[PDB]
């Protein structure tokens, strides 16, 4: 994820 | 301005711009996640696009009309994730889903890793529908991450 | 903030994509605020  | 495709969202202020999201047009309406847009107003080459419904719980929003979304995953069949990452050409990459179990039911999750901004690149069937958006998942222990394919439901 | 969109393609299935990614099956809970977390 780089959650979102 | 609302051409059906899918879209990058992107941010400047001064400087240069940040891409942090993608959304799909498809008969007129916007759809992306909400954490993309925090539910704030677009633009649109010189247009306007004003949020109309969104549910942070599910953590989709829709810009000019209501959510148009509706193609399901069937439970059994692969995927397509059409990426559009910051800084690289939409491609297409097919999996298997998996599945988050909840309380309320199974949703279809897919455990595919992308930066931030290609939050809301859409979940494609084999006929190429939509059945739904990337971006609202978990880590797993690994480090890896497992987004659900996240879809709203057309009223 | 100038939020804004730009095209990025059409939304079309890509034929003979190799498949690629696991299917895990998670326990999972989600809250009024929209984040997932796992149930262990």
């Amino acid at each position: 994820k780089g959650x979102k | 301005e609302t051409t059906d495709g899918v879209y990058r969202v992107m941010t400047r202020r001064l400087l240069g711009s940040t891409q942090v999201g993608v959304g799909v047009m498809q008969e007129g309406v916007f759809h992306t996640m909400w954490h993309v847009t925090k539910g704030a107003a677009l633009r649109s080459g010189e247009g306007r696009l004003d949020p109309y419904w969104g549910d942070v719980k599910q953590d989709l929003v829709s810009y000019c009309g209501p959510w148009k979304l509706d193609a399901a995953w069937d439970g059994l069949s692969e995927v397509q994730l059409l990426a559009v990452p910051p800084g690289e050409r939409a491609k297409n990459i097919q999996t298997l889903p998996g599945i988050f179990k909840t309380k309320d039911g199974d949703i279809g999750a897919v455990a595919l890793d992308y930066p931030a901004g290609t939050s809301g690149s859409p979940i494609l069937d084999k006929c190429g529908r939509v059945i739904g958006l990337y971006g609202n998942g978990v880590v797993i222990k690994n480090g890896s991450y497992v987004s659900a394919i996240t879809q709203g439901k057309r009223e | 903030v100038d939020m804004y969109i730009e095209r990025a393609g059409d939304i079309t299935w890509e034929k003979d994509a190799e498949v690629t990614g696991n299917s895990p099956r998670l326990d999972v809970a989600l809250d009024e605020s929209g984040d997932f977390s796992l149930v262990e």
